[PDB]
């Protein structure tokens, strides 16, 4: 019922939102303040001391950090922010947030879940940043810091901060400051709006280019975002046609012609997108009926009001009570029929069932046929044989032809015999049972076999099932220029249907009996008016009862009846109008009449698949999972409709329907769906690209984050981890229900989708669907592959550390150590340690010793390669051992860890500082199962001379790791001592380099953080509201 | 039960529950199975 | 010491605490210092069973 | 030196494929449905059965076909090492006969 | 229904559980204590024969 509910009304997601705020995901922030005042510098030198808002932080020490939509202001909250703090603050749990479950410390997290961890953040980083850039207005400068341009105003108060951190060129430069610097040697026309598309006088910009603070990395996401949805556009006169073709005429909507204001409407996707999401939906219900019951009954409603046919039963009772027949009778057939027929649901849901017999096969209840059989000589029986023959032919269960032949078979016993297949599906057996071709019988098809001498009526009933069992038929709906197709087995626009449809050519109606099922109920009559008056049973029944009985027959073929009819001439449009509305669109496989060969006998999805096959068309015979279940209707019900169906007096086709489908072309339902499957579509790729990262698919694709540590993934983490991808999707479009819940099914590692079906001659269809892009998917490989370069602004720090003492008064950044303080496995004289490594205690005076990978033992000195692991399997007698000779030895190991999360701690240069308490807790801390953030230790950097003193290390890494650094002193003239970093100027490539192009960036190596943005205004109205109707 | 206390494996029929989704023959094997039944001797 | 077990001490000692045991005694059928044997006088097949 | 197995065993490794018809176990799994499967296929094993239960007696056999089970996974890699580590810790050593 | 059902924790890692495993009961293990019994068991057997 929860997925019944998904069927009839998924949660459509939130696609449009926007952002009026800022385009930018890094934000600059100080660490340590500026050194003002100061014994040298006056005061009145600094801009800061004239209240100066300055485009930059003004301190000592700044770096940038990673902050999701801080600067922004938008509408939709997509709740998937991602926010770091200052490198001078613990992050470590923003990379324990996934697999460490079992990880016990709060300070401390499992190496091995980096990558899963890292992944799924910027899976988020992704997700949190899909807005459109909105357009808000301006103003022309005032002032002379700049000529005349436009500066961009955001929205919401205490704006005025904005302005400054917005445009960098406009500061005024009086000082010889870092910044100023930087500042007086950018390009000064670029600020401010740089060009826009104004079309209509006195109405909005339809979009504007503008240069303002940003970042090149967020600004593509949006940019590939906004190009996704720009490929989905479609305009009012394409909805026009759209609708109008579907309504077949019936209905006519309208359009403007005449300069628009661009308008944003999201709503054509393909096929391809529209069958893969199809399949999806088919999976989660297959063999379930309740599920796809409640479907059918809608659409039973839907026509119900739409239909102009009417069922009225008192049409039976009349044309009986002129039935010629004697009071001195035991019996009547004209009472005991109505009895039967005791004069709806099952007609109108056996034609929706039309519509799904790929999941859903429509057959008579068994509760209609005889108990025990029936027999020819029972009235009854007799009734009980013409009321299932009428309605068998309605149901889609492709055996009915020869279940309509058994139940007469079964009361012929004694009376007719003829020669059965076996003994196990005897001329006995409860015709309702042969429901398979394996069981048609051989008589059945080789009509031959029946002896037109010892069973006369048995065979006229096969040749009558032969010659006239309807004759499937098909019709043209939909319009795919808009709504693409659903359709999977069958070509575009084609609706099948199990019955010979011949277009009516008027409007105004009249009886009319030239129709397909209007023979087949003359026939069945004057098949028992033979049955009677056969010269070998006429004998058992009084004279009068007969000439009753013919009347009586008589009297229904020639029933004044408007279905069979309306079967043939309107039901089929009606589907045909319907279709394009429904939720959950059509699902056939071909009606086959009397050709058993090609009857259905499986239909199939796979969503996963075998050992070492990567070919979906060669896993797809073995790993399909099959679909499919029977609904049972009520062959009395369906009969009385085949007899009593009516029309309004003065009915007129072109005006009824005209009223009749208006309404039902006025729920935009159907094209919200469109969007759904879109995202369905997304969310399915997204996972197998992101899964292929921590595990082996069969799937090519990228790979960045290789060196970021990850465990030996089982079918079970990776479950885990779909489920977190899985989550995050929904919350940042805001939807409940259900979405790659259906494949989840224990292991995605090799999802594929695919479906089939299979004839009964063995002959296989198969349908592999091709998979389109994906915008989220592409993003988030691209965000990985700009991490591979500004991984430490992520608070990520790239290759290994090395724990040993190193006292001086020196100032280098033990972030940026120098060269000869590293060694590595190359290095000569360096001992490597393995898995046979252990100690044996020193005796007697002389040294203990570990041993070495080769088989060398040395003694506690030298210069070691520990792979992290090692230590972590034996952390509390490693410590004990070891950190002894650390802090005061001459023993200098270095942890092979790859990537770890890094921490920092200033200090004063001038004053003793040792580094030892910091980092033995971190050595003391490490477990089988968790690592603190690794600190550092690092010196102020200051703007004027300043004596020296002694400073004890034992923590430096292996490579840079300083690139967050943004700038030192940045209000000063310069950084005398200590670290000397300037404003970035690659960072601000287009104000810095004045030959090149505005439009330029230079991801994936460097993120600029001042860019060209595109900022949109176009409107996004409701359909309704641009197409409208003329009731 | 040393046995099962010092392996990782976990059995959680569950997953026999979620596959399902549920004459049924559906409902059958499941009323045959009976996972709510946790003892494993 | 920052570090849980997985599987837990506890549960594992208590585990193999009972595996350690060995199997139990079975006087039945033998005889004692005084050359009667030990048991009660029950049909092979019964006691079996 | 020996334990004898009553399975075959393989080397351990948690990447391992939840649908692995190589672990024969696994395979064991499948095979014995799809038999069954083309056992109920024609229906001509049960007469007396008024609807076709072929499409859902079929699916409901797929469906534990490919269940993602990763018991046959232990109890070919990790299980008998498991056996191997207690054995000679056992105070009653084991008894095997082919 | 073991066979169908049956799952690893998702931060499985056998290097690490199986060391924890063995650990707390190798400890407790008798193998030594039962050798020794092994050793006069025999020395019973052939000195009654």
């Amino acid at each position: 019922n929860k997925k019944t509910a998904q069927l009839l009304h998924a949660d459509t997601p939130r696609l449009v939102t926007w952002d009026a705020g800022l385009c930018t995901s890094f934000k600059i922030v100080p660490i340590v303040p500026a050194q003002v005042p100061q014994d040298v510098l006056a005061y009145t030198f600094f801009t800061s001391s004239y209240a100066i808002q300055s485009p930059f932080p003004e301190a000592a020490v700044s770096r940038i950090v990673v902050h999701t939509r801080w600067a922004s202001n938008v509408d939709f909250d997509r709740d998937s922010s991602v926010i770091m703090a200052p490198p001078t603050e613990n992050n470590i749990h923003l990379f324990k947030q996934l697999l460490n479950t079992e990880t016990l410390s709060v300070r401390g997290a499992n190496p091995l879940m980096f990558r899963a961890n890292v992944l799924h953040m910027l899976l988020e980083f992704v997700l949190d940043n899909l807005y459109l850039n909105r357009h808000t207005g301006f103003s022309q400068d005032h002032t002379p810091f700049t000529e005349g341009a436009n500066l961009r105003s955001l929205p919401g108060p205490d704006a005025e901060k904005w302005y400054s951190i917005m445009y960098p060129t406009r500061m005024g430069t009086p000082n010889v400051s870092k910044i100023c610097n930087f500042v007086a040697s950018c390009v000064r026309n670029r600020v401010g709006r740089f060009d826009r598309a104004q079309m209509m006088n006195g109405a909005m910009s339809e979009w504007v280019d503008v240069f303002e603070t940003s970042d090149a990395l967020t600004v593509s996401i949006r940019g590939r975002w906004m190009a996704r949805l720009a490929r989905m556009n479609i305009n009012p006169t394409e909805i026009e046609w759209a609708l109008t073709e579907c309504a077949q005429g019936y209905v006519t909507v309208t359009s403007p012609y005449a300069p628009s204001v661009n308008r944003l409407m999201p709503y054509r996707i393909s096929n391809a997108e529209r069958q893969i999401s199809q399949i999806i939906r088919i999976m989660n219900i297959g063999n379930n009926a309740t599920v796809i019951q409640p479907v059918l009954q809608d659409i039973s409603v839907l026509l119900q009001r739409i239909s102009p046919l009417q069922i009225d039963p008192t049409i039976i009772s009349n044309t009986m009570s002129t039935v010629s027949e004697s009071t001195t009778q035991t019996l009547s057939p004209a009472s005991s029929i109505l009895g039967k027929l005791r004069p709806f649901s099952s007609f109108r849901v056996a034609l929706a069932g039309w519509l799904y017999n790929g999941v859903v096969t429509t057959v008579i209840d068994d509760s209609s046929y005889p108990k025990d059989g029936g027999s020819v000589t029972s009235l009854e029986n007799l009734w009980d044989f013409f009321i299932l023959a009428l309605a068998l032919p309605l149901t889609t269960d492709p055996c009915a032809p020869v279940k309509a032949f058994m139940t007469l078979a079964n009361m012929m016993v004694g009376f007719e015999t003829i020669p059965m297949d076996n003994q196990i599906y005897t001329q006995s057996r409860r015709a309702s049972a042969f429901s398979t071709p394996h069981t048609w019988p051989r008589c059945f098809m080789n009509i031959q076999l029946i002896s037109p001498i010892d069973a006369p009526i048995l065979r006229q009933w096969a040749e009558i099932i032969h010659r006239y069992w309807p004759n499937p038929s098909q019709i043209r709906y939909g319009a795919p220029n808009v709504f693409g197709s659903a359709n999977l087995f069958t070509p575009p626009e084609v609706l099948l249907l199990p019955i010979d449809h011949q277009p009516a050519n008027v409007t105004t109606p009249t009886l009319d009996f030239t129709n397909e099922l209007t023979n087949w109920r003359a026939r069945v009559c004057e098949l028992m008016k033979n049955l009677v008056d056969n010269q070998r049973y006429q004998p058992g029944w009084t004279q009068s009862l007969v000439s009753s009985m013919r009347g009586t027959l008589d009297k229904l073929k020639l029933i004044k009846s408007m279905t069979p009819m309306y079967l043939q001439q309107l039901a089929p449009v009606e589907l045909a109008v319907i279709a394009p509305m429904l939720p959950f669109p059509p699902f056939q496989v071909p009606y086959v009449r009397l050709d058993r060969d090609r009857v259905p006998t499986m239909v199939g999805v796979t969503r996963q698949s075998r050992d070492t096959i990567t070919q979906p068309a060669l896993s797809l015979s073995t790993t399909n999972t099959t679909v499919g279940v029977p609904l049972a209707l009520d062959a009395r019900a369906i009969t009385v409709a085949l007899l009593s169906g009516k029309y309004p007096p003065d009915l007129v086709t072109n005006v009824w329907y005209a009223d009749a489908i208006y309404p039902m072309y006025a729920d935009t339902e159907v094209f919200s769906n469109l969007q759904r499957d879109m995202i369905t579509c997304e969310a399915v790729q997204t996972l197998v690209t992101l899964v292929a990262q921590i595990s082996e698919t069969q799937y090519p694709v990228d790979r960045y984050l290789d060196w970021i540590p990850s465990l030996r993934a089982s079918a079970a983490t990776a479950a885990t981890f779909a489920e977190w991808v899985n989550t995050s999707m929904k919350t940042a479009f805001d939807l409940s229900d259900m979405l790659l819940e259906p494949l989840l099914s224990g292991d995605p590692r090799m999802t594929q989708l695919a479906i089939q079906y299979q004839q009964y001659n063995g002959r296989t269809f198969n349908v592999i669907p091709e998979m389109p892009g994906s915008v989220i998917a592409d993003c988030v490989q691209l965000t990985a592959e700009v991490f591979n370069h500004e991984y430490n602004l992520f608070g990520i720090a790239r290759g290994d550390i090395i724990i040993g003492r190193v006292q001086s008064t020196h100032l280098w950044s033990p972030l940026a150590p120098p060269p000869d303080l590293v060694f590595d496995r190359d290095t000569p004289g360096v001992h490597i340690f393995g898995r046979d490594c252990r100690i044996s205690f020193g005796m007697n005076g002389a040294a203990p010793m570990i041993r070495d990978e080769t088989g060398m033992m040395v003694p506690f000195e030298g210069n070691w390669i520990f792979p992290l692991a090692l230590w972590q399997m034996n952390t509390r007698y490693f410590n004990q051992q070891f950190d002894a000779w650390i802090k005061t030895g001459e023993l200098r190991i270095r942890i092979e860890m790859g990537a770890y999360p890094y921490m920092l701690h200033y200090y004063d240069p001038r004053q003793y500082a040792n580094a030892w308490n910091l980092t033995s807790a971190w050595l003391e801390e490490i477990t089988p199962t968790s690592i603190p953030s690794v600190p550092f230790m690092v010196p102020i950097s200051s703007d004027h001379d300043i004596s020296s003193a002694p400073a004890v290390q034992y923590i430096i890494s292996t490579e840079y790791n300083d690139r967050s650094l943004f700038c030192t002193n940045s209000s000063s003239p310069q950084t005398i001592a200590g670290p000397d970093k300037h404003i970035p100027v690659e960072r601000y490539n287009i104000l810095t380099n004045p030959d090149a192009p505005p439009t330029q960036i230079q991801l994936p190596e460097v993120v600029d953080l001042y860019n060209v943005v595109t900022r949109y205004a176009y409107e996004t109205p409701p359909i309704t509201a641009v197409v409208m109707g003329v009731p | 039960v040393l046995l099962q206390r010092i392996s990782p494996l976990q059995i959680d029929p569950t997953i026999i529950s979620n596959t399902m989704s549920t004459l049924s023959p559906a409902s059958s094997i499941l009323g045959k199975l009976r996972p709510s039944n946790s003892d494993f001797s | 010491e920052q570090y849980r077990a997985r599987p837990g001490i506890a549960s594992v000692q208590r585990a193999t605490e009972s595996a350690e045991l060995p199997m139990k005694n079975n006087d039945e059928g033998t005889p004692d210092k005084k050359g009667n044997t030990r048991g009660d006088l029950v049909n092979e097949h019964s006691e079996a069973k």
